């Protein structure tokens, strides 16, 4: 019975081990939550978008307040966190970022999205079958099979136009899209994107474009693009240079460097001439989709 | 028409103290930036010596048509 | 009687591990509970150095002070504009640092990644080899160049109808080449604080003429690109001094070295005299409509991946295939694909063409002028 009690006495200066380290965890086990909730616990947060990150561990941001403090100890929030542009939470006394944040995204650009998601099915329309087609043929597809396409070697096409009467009907398209396509419906007014601060329009189609890539799938609606929408002139004395570079950054967004197809880009327009003509091309919009007034049966549809 | 060599010929040749300072530059993010400039501009010119202060494009700092609201 | 060396090793070694496993913890969080207290540091260029340790530095975040160095800093680094570490009580040097760059730069250099080589497309050698030979060449193969007594090129412009290839060039050029390409939509530039747009400007040449060689790619300078007015609204004049920030250093006084430039554009009728002339752009590049060759070339290679039985009708399509850009092409073999996924045929055809072909060539009536060549 010696090597019992001897790997007996082992077992509590075995314990000791575990028994000891239960004490080592309780140590640092609060300190390391009690000093981080006064210090993170600050709500406080003065997010900071990041600008270079030198890793000679040091990195440099700029405040909320616009103001530049190069912290030598990112703190909480590893390298990868890391990166210019991106939220963070800096404790206010400390400059010492807590938290990382989600990301920017314009509270005028939210206001794009979809809750109450329309209710208007198909039969509410009537004549419109043609392109309602289209319609369909040109998203919903599209998005529910991607793999259909590939397998006879194509690409599918990027976003539509709608044009015709003002009175034909076609925001019920869109309400018939926004309510059918699960896919994130994505409602913007040409107007809007119309601002008065030099880089607003280009922001927020940026934050639209951007909104959009993060929930793919999205349909993004652009009511009567001649908001947006109008040839660029050359003249002298004075032109309008936002509602161009708007139209030009929104350009450079459809397509241009980098491409992307998570994201159908629909616009109306009761006048598909104004438009100027490095919208429709066929690459930015594929298909030029008329909406002609329609004949009798239709109307005798509509009544 | 050759503007910006005669500004290279002249600081090369030269003597006195060519400041290039470019009209593009006085305004910044701040609200007294650009006086405080010209300000240097000026007092190092009489600190230097006969120097040339070059603008380059003024246009960027003189437009007349200004616009005090904006 | 030996099981107990287990009962001894067992209770031993995962108590001797599990302790450090969990040691090891402490450790970590520690120096990350320890970091805490540690704080940040002001930041400045150093205006000047008034004595040894007296220095005149403009906050990064706002006006100048009067401050000294630390000790091993090297006094005799710090120096005029130099970007350093400052103090936030002390309001001393807390460490000098580099030339930064901005969270602008990064999008443009270390992000925009190219695609496909240059064999990706074409349709016209022309412009292709043009390029390369102003652009890539002047780099590699510049020692020889003062040889004939030549500057290397300056800079180039894409400048055609909307859809000639243009932005396709830029991707296919930074794809093959690969050195420093910073595209910049000249859009995105584009803020509202008086000289928001000096800075980034200043920021891409200033990185880019540190790091050069660079090739600067600006999609769509119509922005910037502007025209100047007499006048126009009070914002027009950010964009002109913006629009000549630019100007002035693509030739001014400090000379562009290994950095080079190509310029973006749809339609050049809309730009400044003082930007086209040459010691800023060298030599438009004209990118036309695919040639019933070029068309047939460039349409050979969008739909060369399609289902397609012997009895692809290449010479046909193309025939009818006339003022068809490279896209409204592309758009063609897309368009045919969906009377290919139509009704059911996973194999396209000489039926889902044509058709496409002029329906692809219908709509094409509501594209008034898409043609504007420069002065
Ligand atoms: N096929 C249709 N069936 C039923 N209503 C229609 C149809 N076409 C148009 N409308 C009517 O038009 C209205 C929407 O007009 P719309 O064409 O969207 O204007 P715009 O084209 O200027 O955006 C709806 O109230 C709808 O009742
Ligand atoms: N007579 C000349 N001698 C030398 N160079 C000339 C002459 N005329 C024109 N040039 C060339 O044309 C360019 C003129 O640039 P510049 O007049 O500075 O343009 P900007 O007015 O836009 O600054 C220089 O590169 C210069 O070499
Ligand atoms: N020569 C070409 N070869 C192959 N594809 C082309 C060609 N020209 C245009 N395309 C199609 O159009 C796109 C290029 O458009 P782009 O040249 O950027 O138009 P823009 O000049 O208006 O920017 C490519 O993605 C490709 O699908």
């Amino acid at each position: 019975r010696t090597r019992l009690l001897d790997s007996e006495i082992k077992i509590m200066k075995s314990e000791v081990l575990r028994v000891t380290h239960e004490l080592q965890a309780m140590k640092d086990k609060i300190k390391e939550n009690s000093e981080k909730i006064k210090v993170n616990k600050t709500l406080p947060y003065l997010v900071s978008n990041v600008i270079e990150l030198l890793d000679v561990k040091c990195a440099v941001i700029k405040t909320s307040t616009r103001q530049t403090y190069f912290l030598p100890v990112i703190g909480l929030v590893d390298a990868e966190k890391l990166k210019p542009g991106d939220l963070v939470g800096v404790n206010k006394d400390s400059y010492l970022i807590l938290e990382t944040l989600p990301t920017e995204y314009d509270s005028r650009v939210k206001a794009m999205e979809v809750d109450e998601r329309p209710t208007e099915q198909y039969s509410d329309i009537g004549g419109l079958d043609k392109q309602i087609q289209e319609l369909v043929e040109a998203i919903v597809l599209p998005m529910n099979h991607k793999e259909k396409f590939e397998n006879l070697g194509i690409q599918p096409p990027k976003g539509v136009l709608m044009y015709g009467p003002p009175g034909t009907g076609k925001t019920l398209l869109a309400r018939a899209c926004a309510a059918q396509t699960k896919a994130t419906f994505l409602k913007l007014a040409g107007p809007q994107l119309v601002q008065m601060f030099i880089g607003d329009g280009a922001k927020l189609v940026r934050d639209a474009f951007a909104l959009a890539k993060e929930k793919a799938p999205s349909i993004i609606f652009i009511d009567e693009l001649d908001a947006i929408g109008t040839k660029r002139f050359d003249s002298e004395k004075a032109g309008d240079r936002e509602v161009q570079r708007t139209m030009l950054e929104l350009l450079n967004q459809l397509d241009g460097f980098q491409p992307n197809t998570q994201v159908k880009v629909i616009a109306a327009t009761n006048r598909v001439d104004i438009l100027d003509p490095a919208l429709l091309r066929s690459g930015r919009l594929d298909r030029k989709i008329e909406f002609p007034m329609p004949n009798e049966e239709a109307r005798a549809r509509i009544m | 028409c050759g503007k910006t060599m005669l500004a290279k010929a002249v600081a090369h040749h030269t003597t006195a103290a060519f400041i290039r300072v470019v009209g593009s530059e006085f305004v910044q993010k701040y609200l007294g930036e650009g006086p405080r400039m010209v300000r240097d501009v000026f007092r190092l010119a009489k600190e230097n010596a006969p120097a040339i202060i070059f603008i380059d494009e003024i246009d960027a700092i003189a437009t007349k048509r200004f616009d005090a609201q904006t | 009687k030996l099981l107990e060396h287990k009962e001894i090793d067992g209770r031993l070694k995962e108590l001797r591990e599990q302790l450090k496993e969990l040691t090891k913890q402490y450790e970590k969080s520690e120096n990350d509970l320890k970091a805490l207290q540690s704080v940040g540091q002001i930041v400045g260029e150093v205006l000047k150095q008034l004595t040894e340790e007296k220095f005149i530095v403009k906050a990064t975040n706002g006006p100048r002070y009067v401050v000294g160095c630390r000790r091993q800093l090297d006094k005799s680094k710090l120096k005029p504009g130099t970007r350093v570490a400052l103090d936030m009580t002390t309001l001393t040097i807390m460490r000098y640092l580099p030339r930064e760059v901005d969270p602008l730069v990064y999008n443009m250099s270390h992000e925009d990644p190219g695609n496909v080589s240059y064999s990706e497309i074409g349709g016209l050698s022309e412009q292709i080899r043009e390029l390369r030979e102003v652009i890539e060449l002047p780099l590699t193969n510049p020692e020889l160049f003062q040889r004939v007594g030549i500057i290397p090129p300056k800079g180039c412009l894409l400048y055609g109808p909307p859809g000639t290839g243009k932005t396709l060039l830029a991707r296919a050029v930074a794809s093959q080449l690969d050195c420093n390409f910073l595209k910049v939509v000249s859009s995105s530039i584009v803020d509202k604080y008086i000289g928001e747009s000096a800075r980034l400007i200043r920021e891409m040449f200033n990185y880019a003429r540190d790091h050069q060689p660079c090739i600067i790619f600006m999609d769509e300078i119509d922005a910037i690109g502007g025209r100047r007015f007499s006048e126009g609204t009070s914002a027009d004049r950010e964009i002109q001094r913006t629009l000549m920030e630019l100007l002035n250093q693509m030739d001014g006084f400090d000379t562009l070295h290994r950095v080079k430039m190509i310029m973006a554009t749809n339609r050049p009728d809309t730009l400044d005299p003082a930007l086209l002339r040459p010691g800023r752009l060298d030599r438009k590049i004209h990118i036309d409509l695919p040639n019933e060759q070029a068309r047939l070339d460039i349409l050979k290679i969008h739909a060369g991946p399609i289902t397609k039985h012997g009895e692809i009708d290449y010479e046909a399509i193309v025939k009818l295939s006339d003022g068809f850009n490279g896209a409204d092409l592309r758009n063609v073999c897309t368009e045919a694909g969906m009377f290919a996924i139509r009704a059911d045929h996973d194999f396209v055809v000489q039926e889902d063409f044509m058709k496409a072909v002029r329906k692809v060539a219908d709509s094409k009536k509501l594209e008034s002028k898409l043609d504007y060549k420069p002065v």
